[PDB]
């Protein structure tokens, strides 16, 4: 966005288990994370993790205990006069070297068989 | 001087029980309730830690041990959900770790003649009522407080309430493999069990899973003196010790 | 200058009149005049009257006294002719706590433990009453009420009271008229101060509520023509 | 390099906050927030230690500072009731020693002009609007969260809304002999204020009794630049350090 715009962004993170907060209310008795706009523009925050049934479960199923990440603004975003449009965040993640990946599997992604040679 | 039994104060918290008849202990196997399952992760520790707030001697209770009664099961991690600063942590968090102690005591006078066994089965599944390739629901599985009372209160959908098959498809006097007690009215009349805490993970929810039933048993029926009442009470007490839980700095409001 | 003349103890320790009152003594019940102002008078100390109607004490928020309540008794009807014959006054000082008399020939004037002095009419007595306070400091200007649960009466807040002074006559023979006018006068010792406040726009409308009063005239004074002085 | 403000992480808890923009502090009086009333009752301790679990940024609602606008006041010990640990905590024991650290941010761009004034008022005492020997019931007095909210709300039966005398018969500009930061716009956004307790009573009820008033009030009135938003945020965040309680091992349940 421009330099000279300010806006209060709370993120939250909900561990794994709990049911994902609601509004900024919520979200505030989470472990907030404000970080604000208008001074700095990067903002990082690592995800700790926590063993379930010993592991992440890896088939597909839409259950609703592997964490939960969400931002409320905290205030409405002060944009610079006449500005009139929108402004953008962008989210990257990673993994930090604490990272582990176990077993191999086939990967078939689109059920997979393509047999051409040329 | 003379009997010198230890009987002095057992204060814990806001319990202050020391109610001891013959004071000697059996602990489940050679471990004893300990708190760490490991050492660090060579980082700086917020670890939780509820052990001055947890330790209570938390009662339940009490039930009346007839002539026509069969015997009592609790399922012991969610025995207490509903109660104490332990069950809003166990719903308010989610995983725990969780060893406790039970004292069971039956207030008996001189002339009663009877014996119990006492009996901590860890992960005790169920035989149901139905008794075929379905169970329980887990709705009839842990009532909490009540047990599922053995003692002549059959139901339907449920587990069984046969005594001899001990909802476990074994049998009644081979069950002493199980870590027990008995007491027996001419010589005790409590019983101590310490349980150690016991699961495959190390950490884990108590709201999903049910780490011990406990069961309170007659093995020989109670025969009072004629002119008394036909009934003595069971009074079984858990103080969870070294208990640990996993959502720090986490867990901010579920409600059920 | 460590000189006693602006510190805090110099400040509030001066002696003034509080309390006006008028009483007399005529017989059992004779004529009907009995209640108001006749044959006693209790006070229930509160420096809420006459401290310049509330003003330097209520510069600070948390104060401790020790004070010196100073009865100057006087005889109203002509002292010069007679109406003095022996006019021994009763004071007495019921402390916090403690039941107060509503008659003048009632049982708590004799009773146990409550401070009474005798003195001639047109003489004085000196007191000296320790600080008689429930919070470790007089709370003067207070938020909050007594109790969520019964509530002693409101944020009054009587609960740090100092005291209550008590004035009667023991005399008799209801033939003539007497009348006696009683001036105390308070003076705090050893004053210690605490917590700075902001002073008031008006005087006052309450004791104890701190509420300004409605209507107000401006409290503060237009320039004289414009920002251009002189 | 360069600049290097005070703006590194205050985390704090659940709370990750570090927003400051010139970062100096200015503290109630010569006093910090400090624990210890006393040494000992030359006895073992189980003192109530809430300060690992209490000391959580809890920040309010935002409020949004209009050019038509006079202030906002909320009552600090009874603002967080309804809210946090804190809260559960204050209905649970009844007393309690609380100081507290107010961190005001206003979020305002290099082009809005105006002035703020925070203060910090001990034991504010409340002027009624019907201003005669009757105040407000104390239901009118700390809706918590909300304030009194004196930017042209005005009402019957409870506090005043004037804004000159305070809802304490003083005057505005002789309000700064209570704690008090000025809100610049042209030098700063935010404004801290670190509260130690205050009480003539050690230990004390904060459900019955409202230790300090919180004001947030604009001395000179907010100009933007025109085409923009004729209103700006307020932000209040309060961090209760050195906080302690009363009731150890003594309080059950009470449902309110």
């Amino acid at each position: 966005g421009p330099a000279l715009s300010s806006a209060k962004l709370i993120l939250a993170y909900t561990p794994p288990g709990a049911r994902g907060p609601q509004d900024r209310r919520e979200a505030m008795l989470g472990t907030h994370v404000v970080w604000d706009i208008g001074l700095q523009s990067t903002i990082v925050m690592t995800i700790p993790w926590t063993s379930g049934v010993q592991f992440r479960y890896t088939d597909p199923d839409t259950y609703t205990s592997a964490g939960f990440l969400s931002c409320w603004y905290q205030t409405s975003l002060i944009l610079p006069p006449e500005t009139t449009g929108q402004v953008y965040l962008l989210s990257f993640i990673s993994a930090c070297p604490d990272f582990k990946l176990r077993l191999m599997k086939d990967t078939q992604t689109i059920s997979q068989t393509v047999a051409l040679t040329e | 001087c003379g009997y010198s039994d230890r009987v002095q104060q057992i204060t814990l918290g806001n319990s202050t029980i020391t109610t001891q008849e013959a004071a000697n202990a059996v602990v489940c196997y050679a471990e004893w309730p300990e708190y760490l399952p490991d050492v660090d992760a060579s980082d700086v520790n917020k670890t939780s830690k509820p052990d001055t707030s947890v330790c209570r001697f938390y009662t339940l209770d009490s039930k009346t041990w007839t002539t026509g009664s069969k015997g009592w099961c609790w399922k012991l991690p969610d025995a207490l959900k509903d109660m104490g600063v332990f069950g809003q942590n166990m719903f308010f968090h989610s995983l725990g770790r969780s060893g406790y102690t039970v004292h069971v005591q039956c207030n008996a006078t001189k002339f009663h003649s009877g014996c119990l066994l006492v009996v901590v089965i860890p992960e005790h599944q169920l035989a149901s009522h139905e008794g075929g390739n379905v169970s329980v629901k887990y709705t009839f599985t842990h009532p909490g407080e009540r047990g599922i009372d053995l003692s002549s209160a059959n139901e339907v959908g449920g587990p069984v309430k046969d005594v001899l098959y001990n909802m476990n498809g074994t049998l009644l006097g081979n069950l002493l493999i199980f870590p027990h007690q008995f007491i027996n009215l001419r010589t005790n009349n409590t019983a101590t069990i310490v349980i150690p805490y016991i699961n495959s993970v190390p950490i884990d929810s108590m709201t999903r899973h049910n780490n011990v039933s406990l069961m309170v048993i007659p093995i020989a029926p109670l025969t009072v003196p004629t002119g008394a009442t036909p009934s003595l009470p069971i009074t079984v007490t858990i103080a969870p010790m070294c208990t640990e839980f996993s959502g720090i700095r986490s867990k901010s409001i579920v409600p059920q | 200058f460590n000189g006693s003349e602006t510190d805090v103890e110099c400040f509030l320790g001066r002696a003034a009149c509080v309390h006006v009152t008028e009483i007399q003594n005529k017989d059992a019940t004779g004529i009907d005049n009995h209640r108001e102002a006749k044959l006693f008078n209790d006070w229930k100390i509160n420096l809420s009257s006459l401290v310049q109607l509330r003003k330097k004490l209520e510069l600070f928020t948390y104060v401790r006294f020790d004070s010196e309540y100073t009865i100057l008794a006087t005889a109203s009807q002509p002292d010069s002719a007679n109406y003095s014959s022996n006019l021994v006054v009763q004071a007495m000082y019921v402390p916090p706590g403690a039941p107060n008399p509503k008659e003048w020939d009632d049982y708590t004037w004799q009773s146990a433990s409550n401070p009474s002095v005798f003195f001639k009419v047109g003489d004085t007595s000196r007191f000296s009453v320790p600080y008689v306070g429930l919070a470790s400091a007089y709370n003067c200007f207070y938020d909050g009420y007594s109790h969520d649960d019964a509530e002693t009466q409101y944020g009054i807040t009587v609960l740090n009271h100092m005291g209550s002074m008590a004035f009667r006559i023991v005399n008799e023979h209801d033939e003539h008229k007497t009348l006696v006018k009683i001036r105390v006068y308070h003076r705090a010792k050893h004053v210690e101060a605490w917590i700075p406040r902001a002073p008031r726009a008006l005087p006052y409308t309450s004791i104890g509520r701190t509420n300004y009063p409605k209507n107000t005239e401006p409290v503060i004074k237009k320039r004289k023509g414009d920002i251009k002085s002189y």
